[PDB]
Order: structure tokens, then sequence, then C-alpha cells
RNA sequence: CGCGACCUCAGAUCAGACGUGGCGACCCGCUGAAUUUAAGCAUAUUAGUCAGCGGAGGAGAAGAAACUAACCAGGAUUCCCUCAGUAACGGCGAGUGAACAGGGAAGAGCCCAGCGCCGAAUCCCCGCCCCGCGGCGGGGCGCGGGACAUGUGGCGUACGGAA
């Protein structure tokens, strides 16, 4: 029964939530197990940059955002041509490339 | 005369001792056991006794298969080899 | 008064089958003194009888397995004792070649386009 | 009942021979806890439902 | 040349052959684990059984419950050289068989008792 | 190649030819057992496109399954409780026929493994679909790298946890904004990412 | 009045192999209520929930767009935060309720059928020689058998491909 000018609240608490409660204490155990892959993969990849491949000059869309510029998901065929590099070399020398990304600029 | 008298002629059994969970279950008339199911190829189990499945879990009887599988997987499971003699 | 196994490794069969025997005797004649009462110096050698019989009896079954292995070792189809048994799903594997076997175009791949070894900011 | 089966009569064997006390070798044991066998069973208390 | 005497079609018989395998399934033939001297544990020093020895020229043994009259027979017969008229056996409420060997009258009991050393 | 041309033969399923043909083998499947052993595939193009290659080792069964929806296995009325569940008649199983079809092929030979499946006929009483069977150890299949992922342990029974072409449609799954379920691995992961509590250390 | 091929279907204690069942905490495919709430209750809610059935693996599933977006456009899947208790659903009542974008962890790409070109150039089993043979593998010798043109293998798959 609310009473005496309170929010008018909706808790989802009307499931079985209490079994499907995830508790989070293995995050530190995980970043300590993500920290050791990651230096396992450092070490295994030896003159090789640690990070991964490189990634392309990316704008984001939804206006919202317009003039942000990210890492892509790798470099779309049409640049590989104009720069001279053929798509299966490409990945063997460590550029990231993608054959789903347009290029209409 | 529901009583005593109704213990009074009570002689003829209904269940036996069953021949794969070895529990007085096997009906003689149904041929069935209804603790285990022996005439089915399955075992009865049901998930709305959790007390009756650790009754008989993988971790109850002798394990005499399955503790040497688990010393043979921390071993190696390695076959035909003999140590160094003297 | 031991019977051990090294001794036992390199004698003949009929030999250790008549020593099998007398052992049987001697296991049986312990049995009798146990039920007449005897004393306890004969109610205490029926384990080393006992263990005496098994030792024999490993030796048997380990030489006579051994020459079965060396028999069936060469064919292809050896019985199934003699099959290595690890677990049924690692005797259910694949064959250490078929694990290996890549297709034409994959090895194609593979050689006209290896991954290479590079490094950066030079 | 006279009228036995062989599971029967060997289940009834092996309850005989379990109906049987400590001898009194077992008290002079180091580790020794057990007093008596508080698993005698007498022919009218436990009446074995087979 | 060939007319169907019968209204109906039984299966012909046809040529299946018989087991010539590749390889044996197992490796050794199973040792006889019901030899003479594991058929037959001991004799019995009862009273009523020396009784039955002195009197009705028998010989007591308790013997595995896996065997028959005839292997009990030929237990006694290869082990103490011995013949017998006959094996007549029961089975204790303790899981063991109890076997009355009756042997042959040409042969003493009394004299085969002394001699597997029951008095 | 004619494979184009049986191809679009077997699209024109409304032309007399084809008609005749689908009444005389429905007909002559229908007078079968429900499920029995084909020697070779009666749409070849069609099995080829699933995955059929004419070699030792690939199996098809033909298989009967009778049509229509899903009667709710209740006694006589009976669906004890609020008003909302007590139709019984016209309910569907959430799950297609062909799928049902390769579930009863697998279970019948769970030694075998399923590829995919197709239709060759439909009565008004009875289906007719044709599924393609796997040896998991012939060695023409198990000695070839294209197709030796089958013979791996983690794809047993995919016509019972449905990961084949029949029963990966009924799942509901794809990309999109259509779908919005089986956005994790399935509905089961959708709804558990949706409906766990994420409790941290901090909050 | 038969023989020989093909096709469909049998019988084998035929030679060689596979599956049955258990556990089931995590996962997948189904099936699936009622307590409870709505101060009653009937849609709704509990709830794709408990129970029930099958299936595996060390993870499973998903997964490289018949995608999101409407922007100077992003670009497999999975997982965390945020979007957001929001858009939306609901006797619009109780209550239910995502997604895009963005910041991260990780990041990996590919193969077929068809279209076609190569003398089936392809694959399985048995006899013999050589290697270790305890997850039966490689080379050769056989008008030795079989599968296969109702299509095996190589090139080749939407990023185009072939001559
Ligand atoms: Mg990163
Ligand atoms: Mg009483
Ligand atoms: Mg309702
Ligand atoms: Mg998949
Ligand atoms: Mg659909
Ligand atoms: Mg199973
Ligand atoms: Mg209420
Ligand atoms: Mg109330
Ligand atoms: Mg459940
Ligand atoms: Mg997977
Ligand atoms: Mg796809
Ligand atoms: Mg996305
Ligand atoms: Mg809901
Ligand atoms: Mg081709
Ligand atoms: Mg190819
Ligand atoms: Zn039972």
């Amino acid at each position: 029964a609310p009473s005496r000018n309170g929010m008018i609240l909706k808790p989802h608490f009307h499931k079985d939530w209490q079994r499907r409660v995830a508790t989070w204490f293995n995050q530190p155990a995980r970043k300590i197990r993500r920290r050791k892959a990651r230096q396992a993969r450092a070490r295994r990849i030896a003159p090789r940059p640690a990070s991964g491949p490189l990634r392309p000059i990316v704008r984001c869309p939804t206006v919202r955002y317009h003039t942000k510029v990210r890492a892509g998901r790798g470099f779309s065929l049409e640049e590989l041509r104009v720069a001279g590099i053929h798509k299966k070399v490409a990945r063997t020398i460590g550029i990231s490339v993608d054959p789903r990304r347009r290029n209409k600029s | 005369t529901k009583g005593t008298s109704s213990f009074g002629k009570r002689r003829n059994k209904t269940h036996t001792l069953c021949r794969r969970c070895g529990s007085k279950a096997y009906h003689l008339q149904k041929s069935t056991c209804g603790k285990c199911g022996y005439p089915a190829k399955r075992k009865r189990k049901y998930n709305w006794s959790a007390k009756a499945k650790r009754r008989n879990t993988t971790g109850t009887g002798r394990m005499r298969h399955l503790k040497i599988v688990y010393r043979r997987f921390r071993h190696g499971f390695r076959e035909g080899t003999t140590p160094k003699p003297k | 008064a031991k019977i051990k196994a090294r001794d036992l490794r390199g004698k003949k069969k009929e030999e250790l089958l008549k020593q099998l025997d007398d052992l049987k005797v001697e296991l049986s004649q312990l049995r009798v003194a146990k039920v007449t009462g005897g004393a306890a110096s004969k109610l205490s050698k029926i384990r080393v009888v006992r263990k005496s019989i098994a030792r024999v009896l490993t030796v048997i079954n380990q030489t006579q397995k051994e020459n079965l292995r060396k028999f069936y070792k060469g064919k292809k189809y050896k019985p199934l004792d003699l099959r290595p048994k690890k677990t049924r799903a690692m005797r259910r594997r694949l064959n250490k070649h078929e694990e290996s076997l890549k297709t034409k175009k994959q090895q194609r791949k593979e050689r006209l386009y290896p991954l290479r070894k590079y490094a950066v900011k030079a | 009942s006279s009228h036995k089966t062989f599971r029967i009569k060997r289940f009834l064997a092996k309850k005989q021979k379990q109906n049987r006390p400590i001898p009194q070798w077992i008290r002079m044991k180091t580790g020794n806890k057990i007093r008596y066998n508080s698993k005698r069973r007498h022919w009218r208390r436990t009446k074995l439902g087979l | 040349k060939k007319i169907r005497t019968s209204p109906t079609f039984r299966r012909p018989k046809t040529l299946r052959l018989r087991r010539q395998p590749k390889y044996p399934r197992k490796s050794a033939p199973r040792r006889n684990k019901l030899d003479h001297y594991a058929i037959i544990k001991f004799p019995l020093t009862t009273e009523s059984a020396m009784k039955k020895i002195e009197d009705n020229n028998t010989l007591v043994f308790i013997v595995d419950v896996k065997a028959n009259k005839h292997q009990i027979k030929q237990a006694v017969k290869k082990l103490y050289d011995i013949d017998v008229a006959k094996v007549n056996t029961l089975i204790r409420p303790d899981g063991e068989k109890k076997a009355y060997v009756r042997l042959a009258p040409d042969y003493d009991a009394l004299d085969v008792a002394n001699k597997i050393g029951i008095i | 190649g004619a494979y184009k041309y049986i191809q679009e033969l077997w699209r024109k399923k409304q032309s007399d030819v084809m008609r005749f043909l689908l009444r005389v083998r429905c007909w002559q499947y229908r007078q079968l057992s429900a499920l029995h052993r084909a020697p070779r595939p009666t749409r070849p193009d069609k099995a080829r496109r699933l995955g059929y290659k004419a070699k030792q080792g690939y199996v098809i069964y033909r298989i009967r399954v009778r049509r229509g929806g899903r009667k709710r296995p209740v006694p006589k009325g009976a669906t004890y409780g609020k008003p909302v569940h007590h139709g019984v008649n016209q309910l569907k199983f959430a799950r297609s026929l062909q799928s049902v079809a390769e579930e009863r092929a697998g279970r019948h030979c769970g030694a075998l493994r399923v590829l995919n499946s197709y239709w060759v006929g439909e009565d008004s009483t009875y289906k007719f679909f044709e599924v393609i069977l796997i040896d998991p150890f012939h060695k023409a299949i198990r000695r070839n790298p294209d197709t030796q992922w089958i013979t791996k342990p983690v794809h047993k029974h995919r016509e019972m946890r449905g990961l084949t072409s029949a029963g990966r449609k009924s799942r509901g799954l794809g990309k999109g904004h259509k779908f919005h379920h089986t956005i994790g691995g399935s509905r089961r992961a959708a709804w558990r990412r949706r409906n766990t509590l994420q409790l941290h250390r901090y909050r």
C-alpha cells in the first residue's frame, strides 16, 4: 500500500530471481585469467604486436555520434586494391581484411 | 472390521526383491519395479525426489571401474609401459 | 621357504603347474589342520600358501599373455583383450593421421599464403 | 516357509551370519570407538518384509 | 516347367555360412577356476559327522555351492584316489554345500579318514 | 548439365507430368512401411544440394509422418485450471513435421548421423520425407577431410538437438530486427541473460 | 524352358564396425500447469516457470548477413556496462518489457551443390615385400574384387569464377 507522496514504483522482482542471481565474485580471478591468457598470447607471437592486426579509420553511424572516429572490423577490398596489397597477402602480413565493407566516399 | 481383523488376513506378498536395484519392489502381478523400472531399459529416476536421487547417485556404491578410470586419468592413460627395473 | 617372482619368471610351464599343484595340496592340508585345530604355526601358514598360489598364477598369466601378444603383434586384427583400452570416446577418436589429413585446397592455401613473421615501428 | 528359493535362502543365510556378536579381541584395539554391535536383530522385532 | 503346388508362398531356404572368424574375440580361453582342490573346501570334525563316517561308510565334506554331484564324485576320486558309491548333497543355511560321500564297501571309511587327517 | 533441368522439373510440381509422378510415387510410398532404407535417391539434385555424395557410406531412409496438428495428450476433456488452455484440438506442435521425420529416423538409427532431409511426396493423411544418413565409422567418410567433422562427438543427434536444416527453422533463430530471441545462444540463453540479475561486487 | 544382366526386397552364429545404458551442476530440442498477484476473478501475472521426455560436449548453442541503419554511414558470432525500467505490450489495471548505436573482452576465416574444363583422372576391401607396429598408418607389387556416369576427385562459391 503506497502512502504519503512517494514514487509510483514498478520493481521487477515477481519471478524466481533468487535462483538466477548471478554473483560476480569470479571477476577479479577472471581479470587474472584474462591477463594470463593475454601475456601467454603475447609470448606466443614474439615479434608481433600484442594487440593484433591493424584496424582502419572508421566513422560512427547514427547521427547522435556522427563525428567520432573508431577502429574498424577490417580494411576493405577497394582500399587494398588502391594500396596495392592482395587480400590473401594482407592477412599474412597482419592487416585486417573484411569483404563486407562498402566504400561510398 | 477394517482394523485388526483386516491386518489378520494378510498372507500373500505383492512386492519381492528386485534383481537390478536389490530392493523389495518387484511387483509379482505387474512384473515391474517402481523403484528402478526393471522391464524398462532405462533407470527410473525423477527430479521431484532429489533425496531418492542422492540415495543412488554415482558416489554411492563401490565405483570399482570409475575409481580406476579416475586414477588412470590422473596417471595419463598410458598403456603397456613398465617402469625401469633394477 | 619363500616363493618369489624372479625365480618363477624363467621356469617351464609344466614345472609351474607341478609347483601350483603342490601348493594346492599344502593349502588343502592347512585347511584340514585349521578345521582339526592343529596349532597356530599351522594356522599362520595358510596366508603364505594363498599368496604363493596367487604369485604362481600371476606369473603364469603374465607369461601366457605376453606370448599371445607376441604372437598377435604384427597382425591387423588382434583380440579384444590385446587391444588397448583407455576409454570409450578415446578409442572412438581419430587415427592420428586422419586428424592431420588436409584437403588439396587447404594445403594450397597454407603453401601459397603462410603465416608470416613480422614486427612494427622501425 | 519350508518352500524357499535359492535367492531367499542365500539372503537368509547372510542374515544369520550377520546376526553375530562382536568378539572380545576387538575392544583392545587402539582407535576403537565400538562398544556393542547396535545391529543385533531378533526374530520378533525386525521381521524382514521381503 | 515349374508350378506353384501350394497356394502359400513360404520364404525359400537360402544358404547361410558358419562362424569362420578372422580374429578371436578373447586371446586366451578362461582357466578352470572350479578345480578339484577349489571345489572341496574342508571335511567336518563334528561328532555327528564322525558317527556318520564310522557307521554308514561315508565321508562328510563342505563344498562350494556351484558344484554337481558328479563334480564332487570325480573330485574325491581325483584327489584321494578312492572310488565313490554315491554323493548325497544338501545346502546348509550358511551358504555352503554339505556332501555325504558314500564310499564303495571295498575301501574303509575310518582308514581314509585317518589318511585325510580327521579323527 | 542436366541438374538444372531436373531442378526446374522438380520445381514445376503443378504440371500434369509431375502431378502424375507425385501421385504414383505417393501411392508407392504409402503402400510401404513407415520407415525403410532407400538404395538410391529419388531426387538426386536435391540430395546433392543438401549434401548427398554418391559414394560408399551415405545412406538414405524414406519415412511416413502423419499429417495435421497436435492434439493435447489429456483425458476426455480435463485441462484443469484457467480457461486459457482448455482447447486441445486446434493447437499446433511448434516443431516441423520434416524435423519430426528426421527425429524418427535418428531414433531408429542412433548409430547413423542425420545430415539433412527433403520432401518426396504428400497425401491427405501422410507426408513423405527422405533423410540423408551418414556413417560415423566408414573409412570413406572418416578419411575425407571435408566431411570428418561429422565423425566428431559434438555432432551426436543433430535431429534431437535441432541442428539440422529442418529443426533449425523451428528454433526461430536468425539475424536482424525480426527475431530478437536467440540473440545469445537460443531462446533459453536469451531468457537467461534477460532474467538473471547481475548483482556486482561494488554495485 | 531356361540362361545371363539391371532394379526392388529378403535370409545369414557370414568378414569387419557402430548405437543401446548411466551421470546430468552448466547446454540444446520439445512439452508444460497451478499455487500467487490483480486486495474478488475470467485476459493478464506467476511463466516458456516447476514437473515430464530425449540428446551430447568439456563446454554446449550461435556464428561469418536474404544484417543494422538513413548517417561524412557501420560490418561474423558470443559475453560485460550503458541504452533502460526506455520504445513498446497490458480488464492501458496489476504488471510485463527488448533492440540499435557507443565503450570494452576476444577476434578467424571458410567449404559445397549448381555453372563449367580435365580419358573416374576418385574412393572402399583383400593376397605379398619394407618401417614401428599399446589412439593399424606410408610406399610398391595384383587383366585381385567392389562402389561410382542416377557423378567420385582437382580448379572453382558470390569477396566474382574459368579458358
Ligand atoms: Mg582488444
Ligand atoms: Mg509379530
Ligand atoms: Mg489466465
Ligand atoms: Mg553449427
Ligand atoms: Mg519457416
Ligand atoms: Mg544416452
Ligand atoms: Mg488474488
Ligand atoms: Mg487476497
Ligand atoms: Mg525441469
Ligand atoms: Mg559447436
Ligand atoms: Mg547462413
Ligand atoms: Mg550487432
Ligand atoms: Mg513475459
Ligand atoms: Mg562435380
Ligand atoms: Mg572441392
Ligand atoms: Zn528394481
